Formats: structure tokens, sequence, C-alpha cells
RNA sequence: GCAUCCGUAGCUCAGCUGGAUAGAGUACUCGGCUCGAACCGAGCGGUCGGAGGUUCGAAUCCUCCCGGAUGCACCA
RNA sequence: UAUGAAGAAGGCCUUCGGGUUGUAAAGUACUUUCAGCGGGGAGGAAGGGAGUAAAGUUAAUACCUUUGCUCAUUGACGUUA
RNA sequence: GCUUGACUGCGAGCGUGACGGCGCGAGCAGGUGCGAAAGCAGGUCAUAGUGAUCCGGUGGUUCUGAAUGGAAGGGCCAUC
RNA sequence: UGAGCCUUGAUGUGUAGGAUAGGUGGGAGGCUUUGAAGUGUGGACGCCAGUCUGCAUGGAGCCGACCUUGAAAUACCACCCUUUAAUGUUUGAUGUUCUAACGUUGACCCGUAAUCCGGGUUGCGGACAGUGUCUGGUGGGUAGUUUGACUGGGGCGGUCU
RNA sequence: GUUUAUUAAAAACACAGCACUGUGCAAACACGAAAGUGGACGUAUACGGUGUGACGCCUGCCCGGUGCCGGAAGGUUAAUU
RNA sequence: UUUUGUAUAAUGGGUCAGCGACUUAUAUUCUGUAGCAAGGUUAACCGAAUAGGGGAGCCGAAGGGAAACCGAGUCUUAACUGGGCGUUAAGUUGCAGGGUAUAGACCCGAAACCCGGUGAUCUAGCCAUGGGCAGGUUGAAGGUUGGGUAACACUAACUGGAGGACCGAACCGACUAAUGUUGAAAAAUUAGCGGAUGACUUGUGGCUGGGGGUGAAAGGCCAAUCAAACCGGGAGAUAGCU
RNA sequence: AGGGUGACAGCCCCGUACACAAAAAUGCACAUGCUGUGAGCUCGAUGAGUAGGGCGGGACACGUGGUAUCCUGUCUGAAUA
RNA sequence: UAAGGUGAUAUGAACCGUUAUAACCGGCGAUUUCCGAAUGGGGAAACCCAGUGUGUUUCGACACACUAUCAUUAACUGAAUCCAUAGGUUAAUGAGGCGAACCGGGGGAACUGAAACAUCUAAGUACCCCGAGGAAAAGAAAUCAACCGAGAUUCCCCCAG
């Protein structure tokens, strides 16, 4: 009794998956309950087209993901007007939302949850390398300074 | 009567041999079952009185599709 | 018509569970002691159903039979 | 965390027989608090604004202001509890 | 004492049965045995010691083999 | 919880002994920083003889091996068997707990002016019960029949080639 | 009391009583291919079956045979594989 | 008619008249007859059609052998001088007839088996609703009033009216005897007999159907029929018998 | 051809052979008009719980037999030019 | 078509016709009580009892028409239960029964024969049931042949006891 799964009944696996399966089990409360669908070749295509059209939004948000990624990865540098540190101590820390709103202006969006400021909270003044986790697993790195207000 | 509501079989009749061959009358009934069917379309339980060689061909052909004989042949479901 | 298994002091049975060699209870003799009951320990009472295959080694494994049993089948 | 003694070895003492460390370990099952990582997710949020409709308020109930409502709302901490 | 004629294929001519059948048989062919040979041996001094057909089993067999080559099955011989 | 199998490891006394040589071979090889032998009981199994070996232990030794043994050795390598310890697998055996099939001649609602029936709700039971095919046993409960002839009538007795 | 209407009215049958046994109620059982119905709108102080046949005194021995009941280890054993 | 045997006192027949039993179809064999002849002959069908056409086939002229095969030979066997079966010998198609075969098969006759129906207006049981049982006895429990007891118990009298109770008509049954036995009546009458308020009896309806019913049980009853009703069908069952 | 007529009728009668007949209804057939109906060509497609199988029966002349083939009550189950 | 004619037992009576409305024959209509599929309900067949509506009036009634069930289809409404669905009410069509044999299908004997009797025979016969037609059924090769070919089904004669 071939059947389509329509979520993760017990071990059976998960949604989308056609596995070999004693008739009782579905043909009375899989089906009537509605967790699964039988194996059949409407319903079969119908659940693969899903299946790969899932495929493509993984696609289509990993492409856009490099989109962003290069857009600001490739030089891009930026510098923000900060109160002057006179000989050195900035007066004040340069928080995800300001670093945010600097590239923005510059045009690659970031929103400053997606920003991960590495080793510290951009306290010195000058130069200092930055990061940007673009995608879920995808790595950038930008370059930021600082100069008088 | 005994009769499938889906593949029409019906009770008939043989002979109980033996070891002297001796033949009688005998009848041969179908397995039939009394089954509560899940049809979506009407999201409802249709109950079918079937023999279990009908159960097999509910799975294959689908709920729907034997309905639609069904109907063509006026059985009154 | 096959298939399997069993055969061991006189008896009832272990088989010395499948080759590195026979055990018990009972039967009987003697003894312990004791009127008989009744108790005990020694001794005696078997070449292992029979005949072929083996190997250094089979009552024990192989072949063949004999007798017994249980199964099967089954319509000259 | 429990099992786990050959009371391992080694350490030290030794009445040179031993004892002591010590079931401690090793080993063998077992579990993953928090810290590792990942993915969700309250609460702090009340507000005003825009509208509406009625009411009070009028010469005109225009003006408002009071209701109710309707839409969209805002969290520094905060990759929060 | 030596042996396997308790032979194989056949059989002129007879006997006895309603029949199925049963019995006797010289001689012939092929191969034997015992005799030096003539010769004798197709079981036992003779007359009882037995059971048809169907069905099934076993061996042999260039007989057959349902399009063809096989085979199954059948037939024939031996035999249960 | 049985079990066929998965692979691994491991297992093996006639005696003689060199004896933890199962058999079968090749077999002067073997041996070897990869840790020479090796210490620490590592234990198991087994003759409880002995053997391999868990991590370290130290630093060059290590070993075919004549009387005998059928044979020559857990020196040696290949191949089997036995003994098999574990390993997955594939089938079953029960036991426990579920609900969703199925049962309900439990309750309630509706069809409905209805002690039928059907539907709905709910409870209980539940992979049983029950039914189908096949199958073993039982079955004068019910059938179809058989149950001889000769014979100083028949039966009884006797007889049948 | 009942019985062979039409040759037998009895010592035969029934009988109250007694005992055994089955039956937990969707009861056993019976009529029905089945549904269902009777049992019973009853519930073991009930119902069915069997034998005996008021009452009185009593009902002894045998489980080998044949049935029935209980046991389930072993032997044997169908479909199936 | 049947028998070893019948005047037989064995069967049959009162008589007459009418009717009443070896047939039909197909196939096969034999005889007779006719035709053709090593050949004979067509069937269905066609057809103005008893003609003609149609030779599809059938039988015969060659057999032997299980068969392959061979062939006036063949089989048997290694092989037969052998032996078995064959080889000189006319058949075939009609018609008639004698047999045989399948059909009911010369005619008449079973008791029965099976199938489908009809019957519980009779009777058996049951269900519902009504009815009937003159008269006369016996005098239970209980109750009352006394007597007795501490109270009972107990006892007496009087009330009461219990019972598959008694005697006995209707009603119902049917024990004995006589008659009757071609009956007044295919089971009765006469004189007696048992029950007769009950497990009674009865009216009117209803229900149970044949291997079934029902049965206080006799194999009883189920429409004068019961160890398996009646009616029709299988059916002209079968009948080694008369 | 037959029948009838006072006994046996070619010429007595009814008929028979032939030759004719339909206002109306209807059968049949041809033609024709409407209402549907689709012809042809190309490219595709090619009947699955089915065939087959196990079990139990039945039908084929064929009784399970070495038994093909057909139908299937039951349990399974393909290939698909 | 007609000079005769009012059916028969079966006369008679009273009449009708005679050249075409006597009668008779044929075609087409009209009427066609009651029972019976029986259909408004019931029922012991030829009987009993209605409902609705239209139209009549002498105010007592009266006359027509409709009102069975089932199948199919379409509307309208309409539960438990929100939609729905079941169900319900109308309206259209169709079917009901009868009839000889023949036909298809669903069931399916026994007597008998075997000199008994089980397999077998009788026989898929008798009978029962369902359905259809003037015919029915079958029918256009997953057929046969045999290395050559044939070309749906049905029927007849052979093949052939
Ligand atoms: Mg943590
Ligand atoms: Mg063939
Ligand atoms: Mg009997
Ligand atoms: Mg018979
Ligand atoms: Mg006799
Ligand atoms: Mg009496
Ligand atoms: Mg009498
Ligand atoms: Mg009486
Ligand atoms: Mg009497
Ligand atoms: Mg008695
Ligand atoms: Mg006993
Ligand atoms: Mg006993
Ligand atoms: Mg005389
Ligand atoms: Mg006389
Ligand atoms: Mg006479
Ligand atoms: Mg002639
Ligand atoms: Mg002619
Ligand atoms: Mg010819
Ligand atoms: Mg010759
Ligand atoms: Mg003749
Ligand atoms: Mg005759
Ligand atoms: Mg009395
Ligand atoms: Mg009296
Ligand atoms: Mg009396
Ligand atoms: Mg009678
Ligand atoms: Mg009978
Ligand atoms: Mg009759
Ligand atoms: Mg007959
Ligand atoms: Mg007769
Ligand atoms: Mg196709
Ligand atoms: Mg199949
Ligand atoms: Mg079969
Ligand atoms: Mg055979
Ligand atoms: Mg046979
Ligand atoms: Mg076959
Ligand atoms: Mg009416
Ligand atoms: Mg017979
Ligand atoms: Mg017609």
């Amino acid at each position: 009794m071939q059947v389509i799964l329509l979520d993760k009944v017990a071990n059976l696996g998960s949604l989308g998956d056609q596995v070999n399966v004693k008739a009782g089990y579905a043909r009375n409360f899989l089906v009537p309950q509605g967790k699964a669908v039988p194996a059949t070749k409407k319903n079969i295509e119908f659940f693969e087209a899903r299946r790969a059209e899932l495929e493509a939004k993984l696609a289509e948000v990993l492409a856009a993901a490099n989109a962003r990624a290069e857009k600001i990865n490739a030089l891009e540098t930026v510098t923000i007007a900060s109160k002057a540190g006179d000989e050195g101590k900035l007066f004040g820390s340069i928080g995800t939302r300001d670093i945010a709103d600097a590239v923005t202006a510059a045009g690659v969006e970031v929103a400053k949850s997606e920003v991960r400021l590495p080793n510290g909270v951009l306290r010195t003044t000058g130069e200092h390398e930055v990061s940007f986790q673009v995608h879920s697993e995808v790595f950038a790195k930008v370059i930021v300074n600082v100069v008088a207000e | 009567s005994r009769v499938c509501q889906v593949t029409g079989k019906r009770p008939v009749t043989g002979n109980n041999r033996s070891h002297a061959l001796n033949a009688t009358k005998r009848r041969f009934l179908p397995n039939l079952h009394s089954h509560r069917f899940w049809v979506e379309s009407e999201k409802r339980f249709v109950t079918l009185r079937v023999s279990a060689k009908g159960m097999r061909v509910i799975d294959k052909k689908g709920i729907d599709t034997v309905l639609a004989e069904l109907r063509a042949r006026g059985e009154k479901y």
C-alpha cells in the first residue's frame, strides 16, 4: 500500500516520502484523518512538483544571498562621522544600529540583526574589520573606518 | 442479499468431494464485509458491503472512480 | 509401500551421548547383625539384538538384516 | 551517575607479615544541567495618530469634546524570560 | 564326482475343456553341462502347493512422440 | 523471547608427547624498531593442564625441530570442519499499552406521530470477537445403500478353490 | 387426570416430589441458508435437558469397558511454508 | 392357463356386442430378390423439383504386425526347413424378410423414490375473545365468643365456605353385554357405566404443512387415507414375477 | 376443383378457371423531401487487480489423470508491441 | 351490397324495407356498467368507505375530474449539524399484469441402467425462478492449421460410433 506522507507520522518519515506500509494502516487511519495520501500518479507528481518548487525557493534565496554578499563584500568600504576621538579613545560605541544605517546609505541594505560585530563592539577609532552573516551560512567581510564628526 | 457492491460477486454452487469422490451440492459465498469508506470529495463516510477482493480494487482504482461506476450502475450506494 | 526410532546381570533400565574399553535398583550367595519382620554392606548374576564398512581408536559411527513401535500413505 | 577489589599499579608507612591511598582509578553501562552550537519565543506596551459614527456642545448640534469603535501602529535592553 | 538344461527362440503332431484355459510333445536353431563316447539334461516318481481383467509400480526397448526437435505419456519385452 | 542466517573473533588431549598438533596441506622456515623476548594474574575458556591476549611494561631477541608422534607441532601460511562468544538480518512466540478497522441486543440526538432501521454524539469492547476460503477432529443429527448362495421349507450348524 | 377417532382405557403415559446436568443473559437451547423470533419483556429462589415418580424407611460396592469432565509435559498429526 | 401330472375338489370366465397385445424409427448382420459390377452408390443440398445435378463421402478389390514398417506376403526370432495370420474364390446399391441394437419396444399390474403444489371447515396442540356446568352433601383455613396460659400454646361452641372433595341431570367421556355385520347408521342403538368447578367443557376466529407438523407418547393424529397426507409432474419409473 | 339440388349433374344452383375492384385504414418495397446521424485523411493511442499462479469446484466428449483450453469461490499477482 | 329483413333454441307478435339512410359486409370512430395489474382507502373478486377540486341549487343535495406504488429526471423545502447530506413535498415521463411453444440465464432431482450398489448413468433431463424477441442466442480470431494455408457467427450432411 504505497502512500505519500503529509506529515511526520511516527517513524514513517516526513512530508513527501513514498513508503511501503501495511494496507490497514492507511486504508482506515492515515487517510481518513488526512495524515497522508495514497501514492497515485496524479498525487505523486503534484507532490514531486511541490518538492522541486521548494528546491527552487531554496535556490533563489541562496542565489540572492550571494547577490547581497558580492554587492558589499568586494571593497565597498564605508566610514561614519563619530565625535572626534581626541588623541584616540572614541566618544561613543558604534552599535549594530549605527553600522547598519551606514551600509544602508551605501545602498546594500542590511538589518542590524544580521550584523555580527566580531571580537568587539567597535570601541576604538579608525579602521576596523567587520563581517555580515548575509545568509544562514554565507559569511562576508567589510572594512569600516571612523573619522571626525 | 449476499452481493458485492463493487465487483458484483454473488454466491455460486459446487460439489463437496470425498475420498470416494461422492458429490454433494454446496454453495460458495463471497467474503463480504460492511466497511465505512472515507470519500474525500464529500468529506464523509459511506458504508459499502464489499468482498475482500473488492477491498483490494478500491485502493487500486480510487474511491471516487469506483463510485462513479456505481452511479452508472444505479446500485444506490 | 516407505520414513523414523528402539534392542544392554534373570528383570527393570542408565547406555560407558555417537571410539580412546559396562552402571544402578531388583533377582540370588555370603556377611553385618537379627524370632520373624525390618535394616546394611560386599560378592555374584551382561561380551552390550545379529552380521558386514572404517580408522591408531565405534555396545557408541556407516552398510545389511532380525524383532518391536509409531508414523505416514493407500483405488489391483 | 551507578556498577566496578585481582583491594590494580603507583605513592607512603611498615612488626617486612602487612596495612594505607581506595571502588579512588582503570574499566563497564548511563546521562547531558549549564557552558558548545542551532532553531523557535512571551512579557515589559500604556500610548497617541489616522479615521470613523453617535452623544454632550450649536445660530448652524458646523467648531469641538466625550464615548464607542476601524486601520495601521511604536522595545533601548534584545542573538531578551 | 563334476555341475546349473530350474537354458533362450521355436515347435510337427496330439490330449482335455462350452469357453477362458490346462496338459503332453519328438524334432529344429542358438548357446551350455555331464560323460571317453553312444547319449542325457527345456527342473524335482507322477498326480495338490493356487487367482482372470482392470489400475498402479519396476527394468529393458530406435515402437509411438498431437506444428517441428525432444520430452511427458502410451506401446512392446522382462517383471511386481 | 525463540530461531535459520550477517560478519568477526574464538575453539579444538587418543596416547606418544614438543602438547590446549581438530583434520588438511605448503612448510626451513621462522623471525623481526611496526614496540626482541618480555613484566604487570588481563581475563575467558579449557584437561583447569595450559592458551591466546586488554593497555601500558623493557629494549634484541625470536623461532622448523630427531627416541617416540599415523602425522610433526597455537614456529609457519593457505583451506575446511567442530566448538562456537558476540554481531546485523529474516521469520516467528508470547506479554503489555494504544485506536483507527470492526463489535455494541450501552446511553443520547435526528429522520419521526416509530421499542424497526438508518444517521449523528458518546461510552464500552477491540485487533479479539465475528464472518469467508482452505483444513484436522467430531457427527444415526440427516441421507443414500449394503448385509451371499447351496440347503429333503427356512433359520441355526456345515459347506464354497 | 391422559391415551391407540374405528377390536386394547391398562399395571401404559402424565403427575406433584426427588436427583443429576447444562445455562451469567447478545444465556444455554430451539425454529430459521440469514435477518430475526421464541426462551423472556424472565436473570440461577431462573430456565432448558435427562432419569425417577406422592408419602414412609432407604438408596450399598465397581471408573476396568463405553461416555462425559479436568489436565498438558511428551508422542503422533491437516491446511500452510 | 400353469404343470412331472388336472374331470380334478388348482387359476380364469354370469352372458352378448364393441374394443383389447410383437409395432415404429434408425443402425447393423443374414437370407431372398432386382440392378450394376472390380467396382457399386450417393447424403445434405441445388433443382419445375419422385427427373436432373451434387461422388462430399461410404463399402469392396491386400494383408501381416502392438506399432514404426513391409507387402502376396507378413509377423514371430539372431535366423527359421518353421509356425500364426493372409494370398485361386465379387462385390455393392435398392426392395422384402429373419435376427440384433437404441428407444416404453408385445400388452396390462406394483409397493415405492424424486419434484412442485393443495390441505389444521376433521382431528392434535396452542392463541384471542365469549358461553356452559339442575339439585343435594361433606364442613378446611380463617374469624368471633368462652374455657385455659404470665403470654401463648391448647380446647369448646358458634360463625365461616376450602377442595384437580362427595352423590347426581345437562354437558363430556366410551367400561361391559345384547343387537346389528348387504346396518336406521363405512363404528351406531338399547340397558347399565366414568367424569361432571375443572389438568373441565364448548362456540366463533386465528397459528403451526409432509421427512414436516402436532402429540399428558399409541407410531397416535394431520379432511372416512398416515412407519412419512393429498394433487399434479418426472411417468408408459421399474417389475429376472404372475 | 369441389358443394348443393327428391337416386350418380361439365351445361339446375353455389362456385371453379380467368378477368376485374377500394371511399378509408394498414403492411411491404422503391423513389424523394425534412429532422437528427456523421464520411474521408494524417498523427497518435492499443482495454491491469487483468493475464498468469496457489487452493476448492465447474465447463470442455475428456470422471485429476501425465491434462492442455475455458468459467472462478478463495488467496496472490505480471509483461504491456 | 341490397329485395328482402328484425342472431339461435324458436314459433309467434308488432313492424322495417323494395333502387337506395331496410338488412347484411368491411374501414374508421363513438359508447364501453362492475370485478380483475386495479392504481383514492379497504375488502370475504364483481362489494364497502372516502378525500381534494371544479361546476351545478329547488339549500335536501348533485354531476364530473383528480388522489396507488415503484423507477428515472427536475424543481422547491429540509434534520441531528455551520454549511451540507439524509429525508420530505410537488411535476413530468416509464414500469407494473396476461399469454401456447420456441430462446437466454439463475437453480436443479430421483426413479431407472449398471441385472445389487457408492464413482458413473439417467441429466444439466423433469421441475422452479429471472429476462427478451419475432426469432432469440451467437458473432468479426490473443481462431485454426502445419512450414502449405484457411479467414466472424449460426444451421445441415459427412468425418465417426
Ligand atoms: Mg548551554
Ligand atoms: Mg502438440
Ligand atoms: Mg440410516
Ligand atoms: Mg437408488
Ligand atoms: Mg437361500
Ligand atoms: Mg381415573
Ligand atoms: Mg379403539
Ligand atoms: Mg378421546
Ligand atoms: Mg375400548
Ligand atoms: Mg416411571
Ligand atoms: Mg479410571
Ligand atoms: Mg470412565
Ligand atoms: Mg386325464
Ligand atoms: Mg373347478
Ligand atoms: Mg370367478
Ligand atoms: Mg438383396
Ligand atoms: Mg435424384
Ligand atoms: Mg472421392
Ligand atoms: Mg508366412
Ligand atoms: Mg429385418
Ligand atoms: Mg421387439
Ligand atoms: Mg372431583
Ligand atoms: Mg357424578
Ligand atoms: Mg370419582
Ligand atoms: Mg384418518
Ligand atoms: Mg418417503
Ligand atoms: Mg402424484
Ligand atoms: Mg424418466
Ligand atoms: Mg408401468
Ligand atoms: Mg486491447
Ligand atoms: Mg489469477
Ligand atoms: Mg481448478
Ligand atoms: Mg497416471
Ligand atoms: Mg482413472
Ligand atoms: Mg487439464
Ligand atoms: Mg379502489
Ligand atoms: Mg441398478
Ligand atoms: Mg414484435
